[PDB]
């Protein structure tokens, strides 16, 4: 559980850019920046947290001016910083513990530690030169420290409360079986699909009765448009050994009633 | 440092001919963020496909979810077509269903 902001800035040439900004409570997107209207977009009714409209207006004003300042600053010093177009700047900041990190061309470049920007030693002279430009105003850095140490912890706790009915919901998975498309000769690939579950932690194994089949290969947990998760678990078996196999799913929402499906019927085929 | 996209295609529910469902294409681990993703039905582009806001992982690589509501039939084939600077030719990943 951690509140963080994701900032993506693409500088294709001196006269063209694209800025994308979003707020996150771990895997959950809670806010978006509208590049057109230059306003905060609340994705949930509880996204406003325990903060007021006046407090939100000042936060909005601070973000709007710092982005115009950032794009102009990077444009002005791109040559001295040895930034060659097209390039991308990524920033992530928040609290878990507090952090604020910046990448250039998808690699660690600089980070904010305590009250100043520190270069990543590997990023070399460019990153030292960037920190010189970023640390020009100490008052601006003190504002950054206070946002990370004071404003951020106050926001995350006051958000986890307002969104409690959402983050703690239990959504039951559904599962199904299919044939895998790339098996070897004399072998089959059995696939167990698990979808629609929330929260993310899940257990899925191919079984032979009570024996877990350790050839079970679990893929990545993938997102669904509705906020639930998906996972596929595959098992490579010899064609004459797919008998009595089942896929078993355990999830917090099921309260001990595991889902069990059997490699049977037209999948065998009988 | 350029990173090629990983592309995973899946449905929200088991495939049932004539029942409404969601087709997903999760594209991840790529750099730079410029990417073209299309959902295909019988090799033709599906219009008005939705996508998640662009985000990135701890290693700074980007990820997106593309999705669309659809109704599969016995004769239809679906895929995800991705274009990126790291690919000499577009990569087509099929939706596997029994
Ligand atoms: C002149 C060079 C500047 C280069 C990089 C710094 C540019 C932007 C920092 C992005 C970090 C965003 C963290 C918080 C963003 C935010 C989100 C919601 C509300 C806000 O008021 C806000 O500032």
């Amino acid at each position: 559980l951690s509140f963080h902001v994701i900032w993506i800035a693409s500088f294709y040439n001196h006269s063209w850019k694209q800025n994308l900004v979003s707020g996150w409570l771990s895997d959950l997107q809670t806010h978006t920046w509208d590049s057109n209207s230059s306003t905060i977009v609340f994705l949930w009714p509880w996204s406003r947290g325990n903060f007021s409209n006046e407090e939100w207006k000042e936060l909005e004003t601070l973000f709007r001016i710092r982005t115009i300042r950032s794009f102009e600053g990077i444009r002005r010093y791109a040559h001295e910083l040895q930034f060659e177009y097209p390039f991308e700047i990524q920033v992530t900041g928040g609290c878990e513990g507090s952090f604020l990190q910046l990448a250039y061309q998808g690699s660690d470049f600089v980070s904010f530690q305590n009250n100043s920007w520190l270069p990543y030693p590997v990023a070399g002279n460019m990153a030292k030169h960037f920190c010189k430009v970023l640390n020009q105003n100490q008052h601006e850095n003190d504002i950054t420290h206070n946002l990370l140490s004071d404003t951020c912890p106050r926001f995350i706790l006051g958000l986890l409360d307002a969104g409690k009915a959402h983050l703690q919901r239990q959504v039951k998975p559904e599962a199904w079986l299919s044939h895998g498309p790339s098996p070897g000769p004399g072998h089959l690939q059995l696939v167990c699909h698990v979808s629609g579950f929330y929260p993310k932690p899940v257990w899925v194994m191919w079984m032979r009765g009570e024996q877990e089949q350790q050839g079970t290969q679990r893929g990545d947990i993938l997102p669904s448009a509705d906020g639930t998760w998906y996972l596929r678990a595959t098992l490579e078996v010899a064609a004459g050994e797919a008998a009595d196999l089942s896929c078993r799913v355990k999830h917090s929402s099921l309260e001990g009633q595991d889902i069990v499906l059997y490699w049977e019927g037209s999948l065998v085929p009988r | 440092i350029q990173r090629t996209p990983k592309i995973q295609v899946y449905s929200r529910h088991p495939a049932e001919n004539g029942k409404s469902n969601f087709l997903n294409c999760y594209v991840s681990g790529f750099h730079p963020s410029d990417i073209e993703v299309d959902l295909l039905k019988n090799g033709e582009r599906i219009e008005k496909v939705e996508h998640s806001d662009l985000s990135f992982s701890k290693d700074w690589s980007f990820y997106l979810l593309y999705y669309t509501e659809f109704t599969p039939t016995e004769k239809d084939e679906y895929a995800c077509r991705v274009n990126h600077v790291t690919l000499s030719q577009p990569k087509i990943v099929k939706w596997d269903r029994d």
